[PDB]
């Protein structure tokens, strides 16, 4: 869940920097 | 679709060049040729698709700068294996791991060269300056940036430097033998704020699957659970956690790094840093996190933060999710995912991993699916076959040559690997078999002829090793052949039948169209035919190497008196061809082309000559003055004679009867005009095998 939650907060931000 | 027709011509020339590298056995490096044009074309999903290019290099041992390459599918039968617990499967995944793996550890450590070539008075490096060295200067200018960490954390020092961050950094960049060795310089400084950490790291450094002994991975983990896991914020040099995640693999149900200055990439390198496969039947549920388990991350992520239709792009995102596929070794996966965004990079991609075997085809007998498919195992395919046949839909007619080129490409999936050896042999002779009876290029894809008869191979049986060849293009010639013969196309049926060596049935088709031309009237227009598409196409600021005359191609042959010299040409000089025509045949075709000859002299206007050429045939009653006797022994002779001959000879006596009658006009004479009405009952004679009423038009012109 950590990984999985923190997976998400990674790549959410790195779109958001296209 | 301009700068597209472009980017394909490039990419189409490069198949041409490594066509001729696979057959000749010159050493060629796919894909990273594949990622040179990528990266000159300026797509915005380019540099993704480069990354992943090189990626695979890694992965598949792709080093040109060693002049070192893996030979043609040397990976298939390793990837092809279904059986998903085998020493081959194993080895498979492991590969694909490491090379990530380490990929993504060389893409750091360049970084760090980047950096400090950026800054080289502030790195101020010694003599031999060793990577250690390299680190601590990379953790300066990093340092220097505030970039370093998020604010308010306090690391651990020693002597000005932040111990930690220097052994991570030099894991992150893959040299763990490294890390080992530059805690080992420092044993007492690390014994005092670690007393473990040592054993540990060399430990793990010692091993080949980077893992510790199972006594001290107990002690590691007892220790990362009671003296690190659950304590106080700061209390822990964020660094020193990030060594004991990766070291240890300690909390592998959080696989990220919370308290350092991290980006994408150092959470990629992360879930495939701590990955590990094992030959035992079983493993802990805190140490589970292999391949597969890597696989269904990715899968995730591309469902929740990446669009599936080009309609859905915006930016060229997609790029980034089929790099992760690609590092995973999720190929089939990753291909079918590209597609719809870029065909053209999806295709050659797929090319690329077919080309080593990391691309598992569709069999033979479902090979009537869409690009993604997925076999009895649940296991995803791809249609490689129709793939390529459809994607040189776009240039076949216009540029056959290329479309051979990647139609060959099929047979890749050919060998004792694939499963489906000669059943994948067999799609691309139907590939092929279909283009050529599309076309009409078969001077250049079967063949051309020379002068002498001997054959110019085509494009096509010169790939001959490249596709597993002997009767395929025999074969494919005679129905292309008899296909022509039955559409009129005259020119092509004569060039078919020779390079299938049926010498016999061309005379035929020659005789024919030379008949039907001596029929016409004269007076009408020149019967034409439409000639053979040209060999090669020599242009305008561009070199022939090809001459005009050298073969049948290009002699530019639209004439049917032209084209029976030119083939009874060859045929009665070498007795090889000749004895291979039956009499009857051979003998009226040449009987056809006096018979052109005698009518071009009166169209010209020479009446000498074409009585004596018509005597010289000696089909007609020409000698007998009156003699009713030797009249009937020609009568009886014209069922013997050929239909086309025959079918002429009322187009004859309108000549002889009017070149007669002009001879009257210029004894003699009156023997002239005797003959003359003397052909009038050559015809009555046989009224009824000729023309109804040829008399009264033969009397008119007979004055
Ligand atoms: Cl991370």
């Amino acid at each position: 869940d950590p990984t999985i939650a923190a997976a998400d907060k990674i790549f959410s931000n790195w779109l958001a920097s296209q | 679709d301009r700068f597209l027709r472009e980017k394909q011509a490039k990419l189409a020339e490069k198949i041409r060049e490594f066509n001729d590298a696979r057959q000749r056995g010159t050493p060629f490096y796919i894909c990273r040729d594949l990622a040179d044009l990528e990266s000159k074309s300026g797509d915005r999903h380019g540099p993704h698709i480069v990354e992943a290019y090189r990626a695979v290099m890694e992965m598949v041992g792709e080093h040109p700068d060693a002049g070192e390459a893996p030979r043609e599918r040397q990976f298939a039968k390793m990837y092809l294996d279904p059986n998903t617990q085998s020493a081959n499967a194993l080895a498979m995944r492991k590969q694909i791991l490491k090379g990530a793996t380490t990929f993504l550890e060389k893409q750091f450590w360049n970084e760090v060269n980047s950096l400090i070539a950026k800054y080289p008075q502030d790195a101020n490096l010694g003599g031999l300056p060793d990577v250690v060295s390299k680190i601590k200067a990379y953790i300066r200018l990093r340092i220097a940036r505030k970039t370093l960490v998020p604010d308010n954390v306090e690391l651990q020092q020693i002597n000005g430097e932040y111990v930690w961050a220097i052994v991570f950094y030099l894991l992150r960049a893959g040299f763990v033998t490294e890390a080992a060795q530059y805690v080992n310089s420092n044993q007492a400084h690390f014994r005092a704020i670690d007393r473990t950490f040592s054993g540990y790291i060399n430990s793990y450094a010692s091993s080949e699957e980077r893992r510790l002994k199972r006594q001290m991975q107990d002690r590691c983990m007892s220790e990362y659970n009671q003296r690190i896991r659950n304590a106080p914020e700061g209390s822990i040099d964020p660094f020193r956690m990030a060594c004991y995640k990766i070291i240890g693999r300690c909390d592998l149900s959080n696989r990220s790094l919370d308290g350092l200055q991290t980006d994408v990439n150092d959470w990629i390198w992360l879930q495939f840093n701590l990955a590990r496969e094992t030959d035992r039947s079983l493993e802990l549920a805190g140490e589970s996190y292999g391949l597969a388990e890597l696989q269904a991350s990715i899968r995730e992520i591309g469902l929740k933060h990446f669009p599936k239709t080009a309609a859905e792009d915006t930016n060229g995102s997609f790029g980034m999710f089929f790099y992760l596929q690609i590092l995973a070794g999720m190929f089939e996966q990753a291909i079918a995912y590209l597609y719809p965004f870029s065909y053209v990079d999806a295709v050659h991609f797929a090319i690329a991993l077919t080309y080593y075997g990391l691309l598992r085809p569709v069999d033979a007998a479902s090979a009537g699916n869409e690009l993604l498919s997925h076999n009895t195992r649940s296991m995803p395919q791809i249609n490689f076959g129709r793939m390529l046949g459809y994607y040189t839909r776009d240039f076949r007619a216009a540029n056959p040559a290329a479309a051979v080129d990647y139609l060959v490409l099929i047979c890749l999936n050919a060998d004792e690997a694939a499963g489906g050896q000669q059943a994948q042999a067999a799609l691309c002779h139907e590939a092929l078999r279909e283009l050529v009876l599309e076309s009409r290029e078969f001077s250049r894809l079967i063949g051309d002829i020379r002068p002498d008869g001997r054959r110019i191979r085509g494009v096509i049986e010169e790939r001959g090793p490249l596709i597993a060849l002997d009767d395929f293009i025999r074969t494919i010639t005679l129905q292309a052949a008899s296909f022509a013969d039955d559409n009129g196309r005259t020119t092509d049926a004569v060039l078919l039948y020779h390079l299938a060596e049926d010498y016999d049935t061309v005379v035929s088709i020659v005789s024919r169209a030379l008949s039907e031309a001596i029929s016409l009237e004269i007076g009408e227009d020149p019967m034409r035919l439409i000639p053979v598409k040209p060999r090669v196409t020599n242009a305008e600021g561009q070199v022939e190497e090809a001459a005009p005359g050298s073969s049948l191609s290009l002699a530019a042959i639209d004439d049917p008196v032209e084209l029976a010299k030119a083939m009874m040409g060859m045929y009665e000089r070498d007795h090889m061809f000749w004895q291979k025509i039956r009499e009857p045949n051979r003998v009226a075709c040449s009987v056809l082309l006096q018979m052109a000859d005698i009518k071009s002299l009166v169209e010209q206007g020479r009446w000498a000559e074409c009585l004596d050429k018509i005597r010289a045939l000696d089909i007609l009653p020409l000698t007998a003055r009156g003699d009713p006797g030797t009249i009937r022994s020609y009568a009886a002779r014209f069922p013997s004679l050929a239909q086309p001959v025959a079918i002429n000879v009322p187009n004859l006596l309108m000549w002889t009867v009017l070149c007669c009658m002009r001879q009257r006009e210029r004894l003699m004479m009156d023997e002239l005009k005797q003959m003359t009405v003397d052909l009038m009952a050559y015809t009555s004679q046989l009224r009824y095998r000729l023309p109804p009423h040829l008399h009264e038009a033969l009397a008119r012109a007979s004055a």
